[PDB]
């Protein structure tokens, strides 16, 4: 296929652990651990010969 | 005497009107900041000297 079914990207959004109370410019790399779950459905129609 | 002029006896009066051109407001106030103090006192700059 020149234009195949597109790829589907999924990610958990990062949630910071509590920051310091004096400002610091370094990017926050302290996070609350998370994961997610759900359901996914896919439906394909096929032509027969 | 080489201009036109109005002559008045004791019963006469004289008047005219005038419109000012656009001019900036006089600033009646002092600044509560100084030009070398305009920074945030809590934060570092990202530049270097």
């Amino acid at each position: 296929l020149k234009h195949p079914p597109p790829q589907i990207l999924i990610k958990n959004t990062p949630v910071p652990a509590d920051p310091p109370t004096t400002f610091n410019q370094s990017k926050l790399n302290s996070f609350i651990t998370q994961y997610s779950t759900g359901q996914v459905s896919v439906e394909i129609e096929w032509e027969l010969q | 005497e080489y201009f036109p002029s109005q002559m008045l006896r004791t019963g006469n009066n004289f008047q005219f009107t005038y419109t000012f051109e656009d001019v900036p407001f006089h600033s009646s106030y002092a600044h509560s900041q100084s030009l070398d103090r305009l920074m945030n006192p809590l934060i570092d700059q990202y530049l270097y000297y």
